[PDB]
C-alpha cells in the first residue's frame, strides 16, 4: 500500500523491478535516484504521476468502463448552442493528449504554493478554475467597433482549445474577442481531462445572469417596444456553458459525491454538487444561491414612456432555465439532464422546494394576446408571425399594437435596431381577431451581425385604460444544409474519397467561396481550396481523397466561407480497422 | 459534372500550429540509401552508399566500408539542390511511427501542390514500399546495379 519495490525476474546482467506507488500521492514531475552503501547518488530518470479512475483505492474512480472511454479518453467533443427550439452542434477537438499541454498545465499549477494539498482533487480544481477565471478577464479583448467585412473570417474562427491556452499563457498568437466568451467552460474542461480528472461541458439555455442571489429580473422597454438605453447588472441570457466534474468529496457529509459544477465568482471559484442545487441546501456554500437563482428566477417588465414613469405591464410568462442538454455517451445523439437540476412542473416536491425557499429567504386585464412565430428564419428569406387579441368586455373597444424586431448579442447584450410597426385595431362584442403579417430580410434598416438572434417583441396599449399586454420571443437564422457523404468503414494505409455537397439557398451568388478541411489521424493540419461562383439556384459539389493512418474511430470537419456567410462547419465520423494479414 | 476543386495556399491559421516544447541538443547520424538492382533474381531494392558518424564514409563494391575523410560536395549540387529547396515540401512535426503511413502523408502532400500527377500517386508509393537492405547480405545478394523507375513496373 505504499512505495515498495520487488525483484520479478533476476539475470546475470540485469534486474526486474516491479515498482508500487501509494493510491494517495502528490501529482507533479518525479525523478528516481539510487544510493550505494559506499558511493554517492546516481539519477536513474524521470517520470510524471497523475490521477486515475481506474484504481479502487483513488477518490476518482469510475465504476463503468464507457464513461470512462467518453469522459477520460475521447478528444473529440460537441458544443451545443442555439436557441432552445434548435439546437445546433459544433465539433470540438479539446486536444488533451498533445506535445505541451501537460507541461503547460504542470507549470501553471506550480504557482499554488500549497503543495502538500496537491493530492486531494478539489484544491487542484479549486485552483485551476480561479486562475483561468483570471485569464480570461485579463486576456479577452473586447470586439472591435469598427465594420470590417474583409476580417470578420478570422476573428470567429476556432480551432480548438489548444491553441487558446497556448495565446493565454504565452500572448504569442491570435486573441480572442468578446463575440466568443464562453470558450472557458471547453478549456477547463481541456485541463482537467489533461490531469486526468473526468469532466463535461453543460449549457444551460435561457439563464437569467448577473444577479448573485437574488430570485427578480428587472426589465425595462420602450414604448414602441424596444430597449431604451444599454446594459443591465442581472439579464436573460440566450446561453451559458459550465464544466462539470466527477470526482468523490471527502470533507464534506455523507450523500454528495458525483458530479460538481464549476461556479467561478468575479478572484476565487469553487464547485458545488448537483444535489445540491437541485434539493436547496442554501446555507452549505456561499455559491449555492448564486446558481440556484440562475436555475428558476422570475422576470418582471416595466414599461417605459416619454414622461419617463416605470409602469408594470401584463406580459405573458417567459420560461427560464428549460432543456439543459450536454452530449450522451457512445453516441453522436444530445442528452437532456434538466431533471437532474429542478424538479418535473407541476408537483409537489418542485412546490414544497419553492416554498422552502421563499420562507428562507424571507428571514434574510379585460383582453390578452398570444403570438404564434417560426422556430428558425432562413437566411436573406422570410417568415409569416401570427397576432391573436381577444377581449372580454360588453363595450366595444380601440387598442393600439406596436411591434419591434432587434438584433442582440448572446450574453443580453443590443446589436442592433431592425424594424418596427405601428398601428391601430378595434374589437367589438368580444371576438377575437388575428393578424397574419410576413416579415423578410430585405425590410431591415442594416445588416445583422455574424453572431446575433433576433428579437421580436409585441405589446398592445388599451385606450380607455393603461394597463398594457405585451409578449416576445427570440429565433435564430439557419443557415444552408452542408451534407458530407462518404463509407462509414475504411482500412488503414489505404485511399479513401469523401464528398462535400451545399444548396445555394439565398438571394445573391456566391463569391469566394472557400473551403478547409481537417481532422485529426485522418490529414495533416488543414488543407484549404477555393471554388468558382455559384448562383442562387445551382449548387456545389465537391471530392476529396486522403489516406487514413490510425486505427479507431476517427472524424473529418470542413468548414466553408464566403462573401455572405462565413465559418459554416460540418463533421463527419468514420471507423478504421487493421489491414488484413 | 463533377469536377474537381482548385488548391489554395494561405497562412491565416499557421500560428496555431506553433508548438511550445524546447527541442533540446541531440547529435545527428546520417544514411544515405538508393534504388538499385541485383543480377541474382531482377528486382529493385533500397541499398544503403555512406555514412556520416564523424566524417565521411563510403562503402565499395566489393561489401566493405573505405576511408574516412572530410565532406566535400559540387557546386552543381548546390545549386540544383537551392533550386529545389525554393519550392519544397515541408512536414514539420509529424505524429507517425511507420513508414506506410509517412509515404502516404508525402504523396498527398505532393498531390495537394501540384508536385505531381494523380496519375504518378500509385507508381511512387509502390516504389517507396522496396526493401531496404544492409551491408551484411550484400554478398548473399551476388552484386547490386543502379536502377531507374518505369511506370509499367519493370
Amino acid at each position: 500500500k505504499w512505495w515498495s519495490a520487488v525483484v520479478e525476474e533476476r539475470d546475470a546482467q540485469s534486474w526486474t523491478i516491479s515498482v508500487t506507488t501509494p493510491a494517495d500521492a502528490v501529482i507533479g514531475h518525479y525523478s528516481l535516484l539510487l544510493q550505494v552503501s559506499g558511493r554517492k547518488q546516481l539519477l536513474l530518470g524521470q517520470f510524471t504521476l497523475l490521477f486515475n479512475p481506474w484504481n479502487r483505492e483513488d477518490a476518482v474512480f469510475l465504476k463503468n468502463e464507457a464513461q470512462r472511454m467518453e469522459y477520460l479518453l475521447n478528444q473529440n467533443g460537441l458544443i451545443y448552442l442555439g436557441t432552445a427550439d434548435c439546437i445546433q452542434a459544433e465539433s470540438w477537438d479539446f486536444g488533451q493528449f498533445e506535445g505541451d499541454v501537460i507541461d503547460l498545465s504542470l507549470r501553471l499549477l506550480s504557482k499554488d504554493k500549497q503543495v502538500e494539498k496537491w493530492s486531494q482533487p478539489v484544491h487542484v480544481a479549486r485552483v485551476l478554475g480561479a486562475l483561468l477565471h483570471f485569464l480570461k478577464e485579463q486576456r479577452v479583448l473586447p470586439t472591435p467597433q469598427t465594420q470590417a467585412t474583409q476580417e470578420g473570417a478570422l476573428l470567429n474562427k476556432r480551432r480548438g482549445s489548444v491553441p487558446i491556452l497556448r495565446q493565454w499563457l504565452t500572448g504569442r498568437g491570435r486573441p480572442v474577442y468578446d463575440g466568443q466568451a464562453w470558450v472557458l467552460a471547453a478549456v477547463a474542461c481541456t485541463v482537467l481531462r489533461c490531469l486526468g480528472i473526468p469532466a463535461r461541458v453543460v449549457t444551460t439555455f435561457a439563464s437569467a445572469q448577473g444577479t448573485g442571489g437574488r430570485l427578480l429580473i428587472d426589465e425595462y422597454y420602450n414604448e414602441e417596444g424596444l430597449q431604451n438605453g444599454e446594459g443591465q447588472r442581472g439579464r436573460i441570457w440566450i446561453f451559458q456553458t459550465s464544466t462539470e466534474c466527477w470526482m468523490t468529496r471527502p470533507a464534506l457529509p455523507q450523500g454528495y459525491d458525483g458530479w460538481q459544477i464549476l461556479h467561478p465568482s468575479a478572484g476565487s471559484c469553487d464547485l458545488v454538487p448537483v444535489r445540491a442545487v437541485k434539493e436547496g441546501t442554501l446555507g452549505l456554500t456561499p455559491a449555492v444561491s448564486d446558481l440556484f437563482a440562475a436555475i428558476n428566477a422570475s422576470c418582471v417588465v416595466w414599461k417605459c414612456c416619454e414622461d419617463g414613469t416605470l409602469e408594470l405591464t401584463d406580459s405573458n410568462t417567459k420560461y427560464v432555465g428549460n432543456n439543459i442538454s450536454t452530449k450522451g455517451v457512445g453516441s453522436d445523439r444530445c442528452e437532456d439532464i434538466t431533471q437532474n437540476y429542478k424538479y418535473p412542473e407541476g408537483s409537489l416536491q418542485e412546490k414544497e422546494v419553492l416554498e422552502r425557499v421563499e420562507k428562507e429567504k424571507m428571514e434574510r386585464s379585460p383582453l390578452y394576446l398570444l403570438l404564434k412565430a417560426p422556430s428558425s428564419l432562413p437566411l436573406r428569406g422570410d417568415a409569416q408571425i401570427s397576432v391573436t387579441l381577444v377581449n372580454h368586455s360588453e363595450q366595444e373597444k380601440a387598442v393600439q399594437l406596436a411591434i419591434g424586431v432587434q438584433a442582440v448579442h448572446y450574453n443580453g447584450v443590443l446589436a442592433a435596431k431592425l424594424w418596427r410597426k405601428k398601428l391601430h385595431l378595434t374589437l367589438s362584442a368580444n371576438l377575437e381577431k388575428i393578424i397574419t403579417i410576413g416579415l423578410f430580410f430585405s425590410n431591415f434598416e442594416r445588416n445583422p451581425p455574424e453572431n446575433t438572434f433576433l428579437r421580436l417583441t409585441a405589446m398592445a396599449t388599451h385606450s380607455e385604460s393603461n394597463l398594457s399586454c405585451f409578449a416576445q420571443e427570440d429565433i435564430a437564422i439557419c443557415r444552408p444544409h452542408l451534407a458530407i457523404k462518404m463509407p462509414e468503414k475504411a482500412e488503414q494505409y489505404q485511399p479513401l474519397t469523401a464528398s462535400v455537397s451545399l444548396q445555394n439557398s439565398l438571394d445573391a451568388p456566391m463569391e469566394d467561396c472557400v473551403i478547409s478541411i481537417l481532422g485529426r489521424g485522418l490529414i495533416h493540419r488543414e488543407r484549404s481550396y477555393r471554388f468558382r461562383s455559384v448562383w442562387p439556384e445551382n449548387t456545389m459539389c465537391a471530392k476529396f481523397q486522403f489516406t487514413p493512418t490510425h486505427v479507431g474511430l476517427q472524424r473529418l470537419t470542413v468548414e466553408v466561407d464566403c462573401n455572405m456567410f462565413q465559418n459554416l462547419t460540418n463533421y463527419k465520423s468514420v471507423t478504421v480497422v487493421a489491414p488484413e494479414l | 459534372q463533377m469536377e474537381e476543386p482548385a488548391a489554395h495556399d494561405t497562412e491565416a491559421t499557421a500560428t496555431d500550429y506553433h508548438t511550445t516544447s524546447h527541442p533540446g541538443t541531440h547529435k545527428v547520424y546520417v544514411e544515405l540509401q538508393e534504388l538499385v538492382m541485383d543480377e541474382k533474381n531482377q528486382e529493385l531494392r533500397w541499398m544503403e552508399a555512406a555514412r556520416w558518424v564523424q566524417l565521411e564514409e563510403n562503402l565499395g563494391e566489393n561489401g566493405a566500408w573505405g576511408r574516412p575523410h572530410l565532406s566535400h560536395l559540387t557546386f552543381w549540387s548546390l545549386l540544383e539542390l537551392r533550386r529545389v529547396f525554393t519550392k519544397g515540401t515541408v512536414l514539420l512535426d509529424l505524429q507517425e511511427t511507420s513508414l506506410a503511413g509517412v509515404a502516404n502523408q508525402l504523396l498527398d502532400r505532393f498531390i495537394f501542390e501540384d508536385q505531381i500527377r494523380p496519375q504518378d500517386r500509385e507508381e511512387l508509393l509502390r516504389a517507396l514500399l522496396l526493401k531496404h537492405s544492409h551491408a551484411g547480405e550484400l554478398e548473399a545478394l551476388g552484386g547490386v546495379k543502379p536502377a531507374v523507375l518505369t511506370r509499367s513496373g519493370d
